[PDB]
């Protein structure tokens, strides 16, 4: 995917690598080497008038 | 008029209240406080944290 990664405050269980938001899309990952939880924020976009 | 004397008819509850920064009447202020709106048309770049 495409997005901005930031340090997350989410507490993932030992068997959880990914998190989901209220609309059932990915909003967090566990780094496979550091085991840090990172939040994913889509890069800013919008309309142009 | 600044006098606001109408022969005993008190319109203070429907006329703008200058004390409030929105200059809405007490009834209008009450009506705005009663309705709950989350889908604001404001710029929303204050989440993702
Ligand atoms: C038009 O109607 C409004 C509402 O009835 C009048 O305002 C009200 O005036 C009374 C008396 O001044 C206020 O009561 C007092 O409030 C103070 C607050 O500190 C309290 O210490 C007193 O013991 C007494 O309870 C009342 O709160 C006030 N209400 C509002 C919403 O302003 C107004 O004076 C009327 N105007 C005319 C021209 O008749
Ligand atoms: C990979 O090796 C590094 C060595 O510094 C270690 O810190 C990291 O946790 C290791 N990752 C896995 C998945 O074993």
């Amino acid at each position: 995917g495409t997005g901005v990664l930031t340090k997350s405050n989410k507490k993932f269980l030992p068997f959880q690598q990914f998190g989901r938001d209220i609309v059932d899309t990915t909003d967090a990952v566990r780094d496979p080497q550091t085991l840090e939880i990172l939040d994913i924020t889509p890069c800013s976009f919008g309309g142009v008038s | 008029p600044p006098i606001k004397y109408f022969g005993g008819f008190n319109f203070s509850q429907i006329l703008p209240d200058p004390s409030k920064p929105s200059k809405r009447s007490p009834i209008e202020d009450l009506l705005f406080n009663k309705v709950t709106l989350a889908d604001a048309g404001f710029i929303k770049q204050y989440g993702d944290c």
